[PDB]
RNA sequence: GAGCUGUAAGCAAGCUUUGAUCCGGAGAUUUCCGAAUGGGGAAACCCACCACUCGUAAUGGAGUGGUAUCCAUAUCUGAAUUCAUAGGAUAUGAGAAGGCAGACCCGGGGAACUGAAACAUCUAAGUACCCGGAGGAAGAGAAAGCAAAUGCGAUUCCCUGAGUAGCGGCGAGCGAAACGGGAUCAGCCCAAACCAAGAGGCUUGCCUCUUGGGGUUGUAGGACACUC
RNA sequence: GUGGAUCCUGAGUACGGCGGAACACGUGAAAUUCCGUCGGAAUCCGGGAGGACCAUCUCCCAAGGCUAAAUACUCCCUAGU
RNA sequence: AAGCAGAAGAUGCGGAGCCGCAGCGAAAGCGAGUCUGAAUAGGGCGCAUGAGUACGUGGUCGUAGACCCGAAACCAGGUGAUCUACCCAUGUCCAGGGUGAAGUUCAGGUAACACUGAAUGGAGGCCCGAACCCACGCACGUUGAAAAGUGCGGGGAUGAGGUGUGGGUAGGGGUGAAAUGCCAAUCGAACCUGGAGAUAGCUGGUUCUCUCCGAAAUAGCUUUAGGGCUAGCCUCAAGGUAAG
RNA sequence: CGGGACCUAAGCCGAGGCCGAAAGGCGUAGGCGAUGGACAACAGGUUGAUAUUCCUGUACCACCUCCUCACCAUUUGAGCA
RNA sequence: AGGCCCAGGCGACUGUUUAGCAAAAACACAGGUCUCUGCGAAGCCGUAAGGCGAAGUAUAGGGGCUGACGCCUGCCCGGUG
RNA sequence: GAUAUUGAAUGUUGGUACAGCUUGUACAGGAUAGGUAGGAGCCUUGGAAACCGGAGCGCCAGCUUCGGUGGAGGCAUCGGUGGGAUACUACCCUGGCUGUAUUGACCUUCUAACCCGCCGCCCUUAUCGGGCGGGGAGACAGUGUCAGGUGGGCAGUUUGACU
RNA sequence: GCACAAGGGAGCUUGACUGCGAGACCUACAAGUCGAGCAGGGACGAAAGUCGGGCUUAGUGAUCCGGUGGUUCCGCAUGGA
């Protein structure tokens, strides 16, 4: 009775949870055709092996994330000078593709739909910090240098 | 009315009754005509309740 | 090693010491029915198809051999729906059937008469009878036993236990076993663990399947480390 | 043959309810075996039996198979009573 | 004893086993005592008044068919619808003569229709009556020609008809225009074999001779009344012995 | 001539199958099954026994070609069914 | 190769039955009535497959009762169904 | 009828713990006198009655837990109230409901079982059955085990003796 | 059969007892009946001594099975059940 739910049927479930549930149902319903397996069959095996792996390779994934969040991290200085004239002004444009723009400047390129600033940088020349979103799981520390021209 | 899986079919008892009156009567197994496997070809063919509950191919 | 072609008494006849008749072992022929099987059928018959022969100017006719069903293996095909399976086609099989000894053994099914001084529980009796299955014998079998002791050690059968213990409208009736004494005497092989490979599906052993090591054990044994 | 970390030692099986049958045993205290329906265990710190049933003790390892002789019987054949 | 040797024998071996020598009690249990009982009382039980065992003949009983012949009938397995009942398929038979339906033609009739009269017409589980089939009356026959007929009369005789051939329905059944009718001269449940030598408290019968003794037909109880058990009565033996 | 190698009715059997404790019951394809349908010889003679069967004269039916003549085309195909 | 007539019970009539005692007032009958059945009808044989009913469809089938035709068929649902 | 074949789903619905229940009504009567483990006991600005009133509890007593004109308000047997006036463990609910996993009936669905003596195609020159497709029904029915009722349709038997 | 109370009245009391029972009657068997006398405890009475149900004869039934109370009995390896 018990089955492997392979897919989500509403109250059935999701993929992944198997469940004891009532012959008929099953072997007549959700096994023939639909999805399903039955947990008490040794494919449970091949269940509990493709899952822990999925799992382990994204979490795996994300830990390694946050690591190159510190990766890109010791960067060198970002010197991507924004046309600063007139003082504080800067004819350059600054946004997020401005800073992934001052990064590929040795090889290495990212995504500019990661940045994670709510207004939109004010264009200065300074310190201007640039916290690396790339996914939730894992955000980053970093500090671009805006420069003059 | 045999089952293709075990040895089960009908068998004869005494019906008794009170004052344990003997009359001759007749036991059937709970057969059901019902479609699987008997080598990889499928087949519609009986089979018991008892031997439909040890999880049979369908 | 001398009369013989029976029963049976014939002479119209012929065979026999170049070994008969006769007796034994092994061979060949063995028409037609009969499981009967090419098809049919009212037993002892009728009509075929295919291959090859006899025969006719050819048709007609004749001889020999194959042609039942189911089951097993292999091959080809594999509708609908042309993935693929039923289904179909071909070939190879001292393969089954049917009989039997009115006996014996397993089972499946299973009466009444009768006894009870009637009768329904019961008895007759799991007998008679029907059905299926092999054997020359079958069933049984090496302990999830018997038994309560400084214990026995597969089953089977004979005496004994005993008409006892028991069962029973506690009636009618039915009715053991172990200990003991004999005949006979054989103990073995697997599944599982794990090893090896090859077996692919991968969701990298969870399952393959074939071998072998692995193994058959209860005051436990074997896998597993230490022994020929 | 020594050791005994870990693993295996026959599951819809044993066993129970229901209704039957065989055990000498007629449901009775009814142990034991099997059948049909339904329910349904444990894995050696474990299981079954010792005539309901429980405890201690004693014996034993089912749910896999094979196994001759002792035994039964004469349609027959041979030689005999 | 089984069993092992032994001319299917005797005999040898074979002490497992069985009956007595101790009984009482339901039993634990005790023991010439024991049970009952509070009892060292009384009472019951073999005490004390010790032969049984193995085998053979004979009488009788019990289980076996049990002393022999006899049921109607029951149950299991088969054989029969060539007779008969019904049904299906397909053929075939019914001399001859009557009655005269329905329609239709003509004529009249009516506005038209009804209707009226002829002619034609040919219907009937119609009529009379041979073949054919049935079987109502009488006689004969009744160890018949015949295990159901013959003789003379009767009924149906174009129909729900008779009949040929090939088939189906099988006995806790089948058929039945319905009588308990028929199912091979058998039917309130066919026939054949088996259980089966059913049982029979009933009827019959039961075989050579002599001698000794010699009854009863009654009481009680009985699903018991013509059966049976006990008592009374008979007989045989061992005892008490002189009771009668 | 009647019946076979021609046909089918009732009914029967029945490959696969459906059902059933076993034997078996039922039944599709298909087959069997005349009492029916289709189907060419008849009138004289003859012995002791047979006669549309034997003989006599006349016939008819199905099929075959060593043969004969009349015709069509041997793929804008004659013929066969 | 008809005897006939008058009346009356019973049965409307032709028909059928106890082969082998009883051929009738018994059975049947067309007619009438009640009731069941919506079609894998009901009812029936068989266990079941299968059937008949019926290659039919409430103007049709099954069952009970009465028996042409004419006039009629009153009361009681307390009881049994 | 129960159960197996045999279920999905909403609503109507027994439990198990989560938030807690209040004056916890003797004729009498300050409010409505069930657990006197402190009954002589404190609280710490922070709003009281509050046009009128509480999900709630009495044959209309009000209550304490709070609501559309509420910033200090206060029982304990003892001015006119008695038995233990139960005032800072955490009471059993005086027995109330909500949100949470389980059980029965009415509902409608379908794949999805099971059924189809309905239709189209194929097996197949086949009105058998069987493969697909469609359609109708449908967790019912049929069938298996058990249980009750009915049941001379059928079976084995009894139905005394004296006279 | 009973007026010597077995009839009538009063007080007290529960022998309307337990274990039994020499003998005898009656009897097919099953049963039925009487019984002095002994022991343990009583009731009555001072005592003697009476009391083991009605003044004598009817007012009642087998076994099996089951229910209930007591048991210093047995209770299937042992202790319990």
């Amino acid at each position: 009775m018990k089955v492997i739910f392979l897919q989500d049927v509403k109250g059935k479930g999701k993929k992944g949870e198997v469940k004891n549930v009532a012959d008929g149902y099953a072997h007549n319903f959700l096994i023939k055709k639909g999805l399903a397996v039955e947990a008490n069959a040794s494919n449970i095996s091949a269940l509990n092996g493709q899952k822990q792996k999925e799992k382990k390779e994204a979490i795996a994934e994300l830990e390694q994330a946050k690591s190159l969040k510190e990766t890109l991290e010791k960067l060198t200085v970002e010197l991507s000078a924004k046309s600063g004239e007139g003082g504080r002004l800067f004819g350059s444009v600054t946004s997020k593709q401005i800073t992934e723009q001052l990064q590929k400047d040795h090889n290495i390129k990212v995504d500019k739909r990661k940045l994670e600033l709510p207004d939109g940088i004010r264009a200065l020349g300074y310190t201007n910090v640039p916290v690396k979103l790339h996914p939730e799981v894992q955000a980053v520390l970093k500090v671009h240098v805006k420069e003059e021209a | 009315r045999k089952c293709v899986i075990t040895g089960k079919k009908t068998t004869a008892g005494n019906n008794r009754s009170h004052a344990m009156n003997a009359s001759k009567r007749t036991w059937g197994a709970n057969l059901q005509k019902v479609r699987i496997l008997v080598n990889g070809k499928p087949k519609k063919v009986y089979v018991s309740a008892r031997a439909l509950k040890s999880g049979k191919v369908e």
